[PDB]
Protein backbone atom coordinates (compact mmCIF):
# COMPACT_ATOMS: atom_id res chain seq x y z
CA UNK A 1 0.00 0.00 0.00
CA UNK A 2 1.19 3.04 -1.08
CA UNK A 3 -0.49 6.55 -0.39
CA UNK A 4 -2.10 9.35 -2.49
CA UNK A 5 -2.07 12.34 -0.62
CA UNK A 6 1.38 13.25 -2.92
CA UNK A 7 3.73 13.48 0.65
CA UNK A 8 5.42 10.32 -1.04
CA UNK A 9 8.96 9.98 -2.35
CA UNK A 10 8.65 5.87 -2.51
CA UNK A 11 6.55 5.90 -5.53
CA UNK A 12 7.52 2.19 -6.81
CA UNK A 13 7.72 1.56 -10.59
CA UNK A 14 8.02 -1.57 -12.04
CA UNK A 15 10.09 -3.79 -9.95
CA UNK A 16 9.18 -4.90 -6.54
CA UNK A 17 9.87 -1.16 -4.71
CA UNK A 18 11.56 2.11 -5.89
CA UNK A 19 13.72 3.06 -2.62
CA UNK A 20 14.39 6.81 -3.46
CA UNK A 21 16.64 8.83 -5.55
CA UNK A 22 17.49 12.55 -6.36
CA UNK A 23 15.00 14.51 -3.98
CA UNK A 24 13.97 17.97 -3.91
CA UNK A 25 16.92 19.93 -2.32
CA UNK A 26 16.41 23.68 -1.37
CA UNK A 27 19.57 24.87 -3.18
CA UNK A 28 19.85 27.91 -1.34
CA UNK A 29 21.55 30.31 -3.14
CA UNK A 30 24.75 32.96 -1.81
CA UNK A 31 23.64 36.05 -1.01
CA UNK A 32 22.45 38.75 -4.13
CA UNK A 33 23.46 42.43 -3.90
CA UNK A 34 23.32 44.95 -6.72
CA UNK A 35 23.42 41.84 -9.15
CA UNK A 36 23.05 43.07 -12.42
CA UNK A 37 24.08 46.76 -11.41
CA UNK A 38 27.70 46.51 -10.13
CA UNK A 39 29.88 44.17 -11.28
CA UNK A 40 33.18 41.61 -10.02
CA UNK A 41 36.29 41.80 -11.83
CA UNK A 42 39.60 39.48 -10.51
CA UNK A 43 42.14 36.78 -11.55
CA UNK A 44 42.08 34.34 -8.73
CA UNK A 45 38.70 32.68 -8.98
CA UNK A 46 36.71 35.16 -11.73
CA UNK A 47 36.43 32.87 -15.40
CA UNK A 48 34.73 35.03 -18.17
CA UNK A 49 33.28 31.44 -19.76
CA UNK B 1 -16.37 -49.42 -2.15
CA UNK B 2 -15.99 -51.48 0.51
CA UNK B 3 -17.73 -54.60 -1.44
CA UNK B 4 -19.28 -55.01 -4.20
CA UNK B 5 -22.84 -53.33 -4.80
CA UNK B 6 -25.85 -53.26 -6.83
CA UNK B 7 -27.58 -49.96 -8.20
CA UNK B 8 -29.27 -47.84 -5.92
CA UNK B 9 -28.43 -44.72 -4.32
CA UNK B 10 -25.75 -43.45 -2.44
CA UNK B 11 -25.23 -45.13 0.87
CA UNK B 12 -22.34 -43.89 3.20
CA UNK B 13 -22.55 -47.13 5.02
CA UNK B 14 -21.27 -49.01 1.68
CA UNK B 15 -18.29 -46.67 0.21
CA UNK B 16 -15.42 -44.52 2.41
CA UNK B 17 -14.35 -41.41 2.23
CA UNK B 18 -9.78 -40.89 1.36
CA UNK B 19 -8.58 -38.77 3.89
CA UNK B 20 -6.31 -36.41 1.71
CA UNK B 21 -4.90 -33.17 2.56
CA UNK B 22 -4.32 -29.75 0.58
CA UNK B 23 -1.64 -27.35 -0.18
CA UNK B 24 -1.53 -23.44 -1.29
CA UNK B 25 -0.81 -22.19 -4.91
CA UNK B 26 1.18 -18.99 -4.18
CA UNK B 27 1.81 -16.36 -6.58
CA UNK B 28 4.88 -13.70 -6.02
CA UNK B 29 3.93 -10.63 -7.07
CA UNK B 30 5.10 -6.86 -7.44
CA UNK B 31 6.82 -5.62 -4.45
CA UNK B 32 6.49 -8.76 -2.64
CA UNK B 33 7.39 -13.09 -2.77
CA UNK B 34 6.86 -15.77 -0.86
CA UNK B 35 9.12 -18.69 0.57
CA UNK B 36 7.87 -22.29 0.39
CA UNK B 37 3.94 -23.24 0.23
CA UNK B 38 3.27 -23.45 3.98
CA UNK B 39 1.30 -26.95 4.32
CA UNK B 40 4.44 -28.87 4.69
CA UNK B 41 5.94 -27.35 7.49
CA UNK B 42 7.89 -24.52 5.53
CA UNK B 43 6.93 -21.52 7.25
CA UNK B 44 5.64 -19.14 4.57
CA UNK B 45 8.23 -16.18 4.79
CA UNK B 46 8.00 -12.80 2.30
CA UNK B 47 10.62 -10.60 1.37
CA UNK B 48 10.27 -7.21 0.13
CA UNK B 49 12.95 -5.43 -1.97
Amino acid sequence: LDPVAGNLITATPDGLVLLASGIPFPDPSSVNISDNVTLRVDEVTGDDA
Amino acid sequence: ARTDLPPGPFDPANWQEISVEGLVEVADSSTIDFSGDGSASDPLTAAVK
